[PDB]
RNA sequence: GUGAAGACCGGGAAGGGGCGCCCGCCCGUCGAACGGGGAGCCGGCGGAGACUCCGGCAGGCGCGGCCCCCGCGGAGACGCCCGCCCCCCGGCGACGCGCACGGGGACCGCGGCGGGCGGCGCCCCGGCCCGCGAACGCCCCGCAGCCCCCGGACGCCUUGCGCGGAGAGGGGGGCCCGGGGGCGGACCGCGCGUCCCCGGCCGCCCCUGAAAAGCCGGGGGGCGCCGGCCGCGCGCCGUACC
RNA sequence: ACCUCGGGAAAAGGAGUGGCUCUGACGGCGCCGGGUCAGAACUGGAACGGACGCGGGGAUCCCGACUGUUUACUAGAAAC
């Protein structure tokens, strides 16, 4: 049997990210002494379009704290960031959209983005268009803050972990139907070679486990175990339940 | 002078793409091409450069916004929360 | 009535922008607009000579401030002077010497401190 | 009768640099003259607007008076951007 | 090539600045009845179009005899 | 770092710089005879070649000799008569697609006029052939666009638009405009298209349309020039022909 | 007819068309450009998009919505 498409995709080669002409990695300002004891001030130079990301990315210039120059930082843009906005990063930063403060300071019910999963991680949580985390509770005794992740899961993070106030912009991007195969082609060019997708029932028995008989059928339960080997895991992985049913 | 009775800017897609998709797009694409009032220069010149990026033609101010509307409904609710919560602290 | 003799302003538009000036004379408003004969610091005392600009500038190009710098100045500075070639050059020397004296004694520090403009 | 100029450049591929305009030589033949891509004149750091005074020539062949503007921040800032900076610097000091 | 700014520039260059030859072309084709004095300095060829032939003669005398003068 | 090796994999490592000092985390003299780039045009010549030869005429980039000396003007936009280094903040290189519209250049066509032909049984001022002007140097203009100054409005305008108390109109100016004219190099008009470039717009995207040498401004600091004229130099390889 | 109101649709079908001799419109006037769009006579073996270039059409049923893509060198499909 041939190495299946998922097996081939992990070997890099043609399935790598189309990262050419991309602005950079969107991350929060590095935790520093003036962000630990005080607030640094930065002006939003430009709101720009990253190639593979629907959400807009904002270039905010901060003073160099270890030199005489200026430091340019690319961040995910929270909705409402304007050219010339004075954002503040630090422990004493005020509660305004676009300011980055530790989430223990941030009151509960606030909508935040680019939250740090762990202290000084530069931001790893709500970064996609229109997404947001919600400050749910503060546990003062453990110095831990519960947040509701975009999937509705709730996680306990450090109170020290920093977050940028505001929904990330580009919201409602998924509502418009792509309409044409064309629009999907354009969007996927910007991201990676993952389109078009051929069903494995359409393929030969050598190419895919679902393979091919005379009647184009899976022929065995699509549900596959969690301990399936790399070629075998092609169906519904460790499905706790299947089918379209109301509830939850 | 009313060139088409029901389909609006969706007349571009002819008879293809179905009725449901063309109805959703009518609303989505009316918002995308709409001129919105500048939050700064109070002039209806804001237009969408890119998804999530809106620039005032007269104000010259570029603002982060919803993909097809300058302001998303979630975002307006978030702004009201932050303003109230900030005021509660002070 | 802010515009007055002995008023310090900052030139906003011109080759001498960012540099503080003093309103020696305020011309009566005419068809040209409202104009003021201003004498200002073209150059700081030194990197670690003081130079003076003596021209008439539209009061739209001047940002009024609170400091005054009270000087005799108008005795040698008039609409007839600053206008002709020469004489203005002579008054530039008299003003530049006066500025040197007001720096040597360390007087009017705000006037003689450069405006910190960035970007 | 047959104004087929042929190709002045090393290769026939017509990129932005390889563009030719035709004139008549004193010997009565059509000629190909390379059209050089005009360099953009400098732009404001704030506003991004073509600064006035400096012509659209490589600044290597311009001369200092023609590649400079007689004002503080003459090339970097425009006279409106500079006026705005002058005002803010003074006003922020007052408060 | 350039046009010399009158005889004052032409003779100032011909008296002291670099000069090799002053060539006097005469009324070619009768488009003009004027005479053209052309000086080759190191940098350029400078031409003075003189309306009157007599006017050119006085200008030629002004050019030093060290400058070669040719007539065509 | 690893693998029996062959070899594969790779920042976390006392990894430089004119220069005592001082400054400094850390690759490329790899990769494109289509991308970027400092600067070339005309005329002529040979049996075979030319953006290369030769003649004319420029431009770029150095180097030397010599002289020289570090601002000024305007109300302002800016103008004009050119400093350098570091450290910073920029700019240029540097950028998508399309419909239409406008402006140039070439091409074309039609007249006139000057020169030369051909045919002619009949006509024929009806046919044809030719009438040339490069790079570059100055000077003067150049729509639209942007900006200044007076001043204080439903007006100004496009093919489509757009624009205006965050400053219109009107009046007078500045700037950019791969362009034109004059002069230097050195036949006269007129029109419709074509083709190429360019301009201001407008439309489009869950698509937003490379980078880097190189060059150039500005701020601060330190220091001390710049310029002109006159000489001189520019190596290495490719270059026939299909 | 039908329709997802966009289409169907060049639906289906008809009629005219050449050359001459004129007459209107339309800008920039004294002038001076335009080359399109109409209209009329008169003619011609009852001829004219006179070569050339250049949809035959209508009613159904099955299948796949569609534009796309594919077994280079026997399957362009209803397959992908």
């Amino acid at each position: 049997g041939r190495r299946i498409r998922v097996q081939r995709k992990g070997a890099g080669s043609v399935f790598r990210a189309h990262v050419a002409r991309r602005l950079g990695a969107a991350k929060l300002r590095a935790n520093d002494f003036a962000e630990r004891t005080g607030s640094v001030r930065g002006v939003v130079k430009a709101i720009l379009h990253d190639r593979g990301r629907g959400a807009p990315l904002a270039r905010v210039q901060f003073p160099n704290m270890r030199g005489e120059g200026r430091v340019n930082e690319l961040f995910i843009a929270p909705e409402g960031m304007y050219t010339g906005q004075e954002v503040f990063s630090g422990n004493k930063a005020t509660l305004h959209i676009g300011n980055i403060l530790p989430v223990g300071n941030i009151p509960e019910g606030t909508y935040v983005c680019n939250v740090e999963e762990k202290p000084m991680d530069r931001g790893c949580l709500a970064r996609a268009s229109g997404t947001y985390c919600l400050v749910v509770a503060h546990n003062m005794e453990t110095n831990k803050t519960r947040i509701r992740l975009p999937s509705g899961q709730k996680k306990l993070i450090s109170s020290k972990a920093r977050a940028m106030i505001g929904l990330v912009a580009g919201g409602g991007r998924t509502d418009k139907p792509l309409l044409k195969a064309g629009n999907a082609y354009h969007k996927y060019k910007a991201k990676r070679n993952c389109w078009p997708v051929v069903r494995g029932v359409a393929m030969n028995p050598v190419d895919h486990p679902h393979g091919g008989g005379n009647h184009q059928h899976i022929g065995v339960s699509s549900c596959v175990p969690r301990n399936a080997v790399p070629g075998q895991k092609v169906g519904l992985i460790a499905a706790r339940r299947t089918g379209c049913s109301g509830g939850k | 002078a009313k060139r088409t009775k029901k389909v609006g800017l969706t007349g571009k897609y002819g008879t293809r793409y179905g009725r449901a998709a063309r109805k959703q797009l009518l609303k989505i694409e009316t918002s995308q091409k709409a001129k919105y009032t500048c939050p700064f220069c109070a002039k209806d010149k804001v237009r969408r450069t890119a998804c999530g990026i809106w620039t005032c033609r007269s104000c010259s101010k570029t603002m982060a916004g919803g993909a097809y509307s300058l302001h998303t409904e979630p975002a307006n609710a978030a702004r009201a929360t932050i303003r109230r919560l900030r005021l509660a602290r002070e | 009535p802010i515009i007055k003799p002995g008023l310090v302003c900052i030139v906003l538009q011109g080759r001498h922008a960012g540099k503080k000036a003093v309103i020696v004379e305020a011309l009566p408003h005419n068809e040209r607009g409202s104009y003021a004969i201003v004498a200002g610091i073209a150059a700081l005392p030194r990197r670690i000579r003081v130079r003076s600009f003596v021209k008439c500038m539209n009061v739209n190009h001047l940002m009024p401030t609170s400091c005054r710098l009270e000087n005799n100045y108008k005795d040698f500075i008039s609409t007839q002077t600053v206008a002709d070639v020469t004489k203005r050059r002579e008054i530039i020397e008299t003003v530049n010497k006066d500025f040197q004296r007001r720096i040597l004694e360390h007087r009017d520090t705000w006037f003689f401190t450069k405006l910190p403009i960035d970007a | 009768a047959d104004c087929r100029v042929t190709c002045r450049f090393h290769s026939t591929y017509r990129t932005r640099s390889k563009i030719v305009r035709y004139k008549r030589t004193p010997g009565n033949r059509l000629t190909s003259l390379r059209v050089k891509k005009l360099p953009n004149a400098p732009h404001c750091a704030e506003t991004g607007k073509q600064i006035h005074g400096i012509p659209r020539v490589i600044p290597q062949h311009l001369t200092r008076q023609q590649r400079k503007v007689s004002r503080p921040y003459g090339g970097k800032l425009c006279g409106s951007a500079l006026r705005a900076h002058i005002l803010e610097s003074f006003l922020n000091e007052e408060n | 090539p350039n046009t010399i700014t009158e005889e004052n520039l032409m003779k100032m260059i011909a008296d002291g600045r670099g000069k090799k030859l002053v060539v006097k072309s005469c009324s070619k084709g009768r488009l003009q009845g004027k005479v053209k004095l052309k000086l080759r300095t190191a940098k350029y060829l400078y031409t003075l179009t003189v309306p009157n032939a007599d006017d050119a003669k006085s200008i030629v005398k002004g050019c030093k005899d060290k400058v070669e003068v040719q007539y065509v």
